[PDB]
């Protein structure tokens, strides 16, 4: 199978280039996509996956296994991270040198238990310490109400220098329908943007979900605060049977965001994981998002600080 | 074009299932356990509910 292109809007989008017909870097940097598995031996994900792990059976921790039945994880990965595959007629990530710890913490529909995610988020955050590896979190996943199990384990892990990016939530148009773990506020909490322009930029899709308006427009996070903006509507990406798919979601913008932020990393291996996110909200700035419900100049409740891009 | 639901918290889920269908008769409606953490995929053929012990609907359903 080969992807309807190598570099799907968002991939084209990001790299604020509409000729690439590959991408390039995030080599040093690991990406833990905590999901519902990743189909590893994907072409354009083979040799990426240096841990797969699974929190999901009766055993706690079943090391080797991370199995994607669903398809989900297998996509978030691939826009992550995909590499175009031995041959070079795949599909392409954000950060194709990246390597990915594969670790599932949803079930089979794409659901699954607090107490398996947050357990996840502690192993990342132990397995970075010990082995001194640089690690982006990557959470396509959350509930509308904060979970303050996986806020500590949220905590625990951006204290030992792990990034963390996770998806806004999709209960918008309406204000303050931001979702948790994203709206924590030492999460990067990702809004979907959509291939439309909206007052001269990018438009934030209508069911992204918003921030509190009330906490907007000082560029400082808070609990609730979208951080910033990126392709999450039409992606394409791998697929857990071994092609591709498109989907929708602040899933697939949050993985755009991951892999932006591996990319950087790579780049600059001198980063701690807050100047890499202070970066990350820097460059957001570069491309004010003013299209969609809500949003507009400035910092705003819909799209946050911005779109952060590779230029 | 409905996109929320926010009258069916608290109702019965055969209650909300009728509501919702009546809008949006080819709705895939999903009914999990309140608390269940799910995947951030806006699939717009969808409707969750979730729901507490007794089968009441804990928050505002909406498409997705
Ligand atoms: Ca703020
Ligand atoms: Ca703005
Ligand atoms: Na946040």
């Amino acid at each position: 199978a080969v992807p309807s292109t190598q570099t799907p809007w968002g991939i084209k989008s990001i790299y604020n280039d509409q000729s690439i017909t590959k991408t390039t870097g995030g080599s040093g940097i690991k990406v833990a996509v905590l999901d519902t598995g990743v189909y590893t031996s994907h072409l354009d994900l083979a040799g990426s996956a240096e841990q797969c792990k699974d929190f999901t059976q009766s055993n706690p921790l079943v090391d080797g296994s991370c199995t994607d039945r669903q398809g989900h994880g297998t996509h978030v990965a691939g826009t992550v991270l995909a590499h175009g595959g031995s041959n070079g007629q795949g599909v392409y990530g954000v950060a194709p040198q990246a390597k990915l710890w594969a670790y599932k913490v949803l079930g089979d529909n794409g659901s699954g238990y607090s107490d398996d995610i947050a357990a996840a988020i502690r192993h990342v955050a132990d397995e970075a310490s010990r082995t001194g590896s640089k690690v982006v979190i990557n959470m396509s996943l959350g509930s509308s109400a904060k979970d303050s199990l996986i806020a500590s384990a949220v905590d625990y892990a951006y204290g030992k220098g792990v990034l963390i990016v996770a998806a806004a939530g999709n209960s918008g148009s309406g204000s303050n329908t931001i979702g948790f773990p994203g709206g924590l506020v030492n999460a990067v909490a990702v809004a979907a943007l959509e291939n439309v322009q909206q007052n001269g930029t990018y438009r934030v899709a209508d069911f992204s979900s918003r921030g509190n308006p009330a906490t907007a427009g000082d560029y400082i996070i808070q609990e609730r605060d979208i951080e910033v903006s990126a392709p999450g509507a039409s992606v394409e990406s791998t697929w857990y049977t071994g092609g591709y798919n498109t989907i929708s979601g602040t899933s697939m913008a949050t993985p755009h965001v991951a892999g932006l932020a591996a990319k950087i990393w790579s780049a600059n291996t001198s980063l701690s994981h807050s100047q890499l996110r202070t970066e990350l909200q820097n460059r957001a700035k570069v491309y004010d998002i003013k299209g969609g419900i809500g949003a507009g100049t400035g910092d705003d409740y819909a799209s946050g600080f911005g779109y952060p891009r590779v230029k | 074009l409905k996109t929320e639901w926010p009258e069916l918290v608290g109702k019965s889920v055969e209650e909300a299932k009728k509501v919702i269908l009546q809008d949006k008769p080819e709705a895939q409606i999903i009914v999990l356990p309140v608390g269940t953490i799910v995947t951030m995929e806006y699939r717009i053929d969808r409707v969750r509910l979730f729901v507490d012990k007794l089968d009441n609907i804990a928050q505002v359903p909406r498409v997705g």
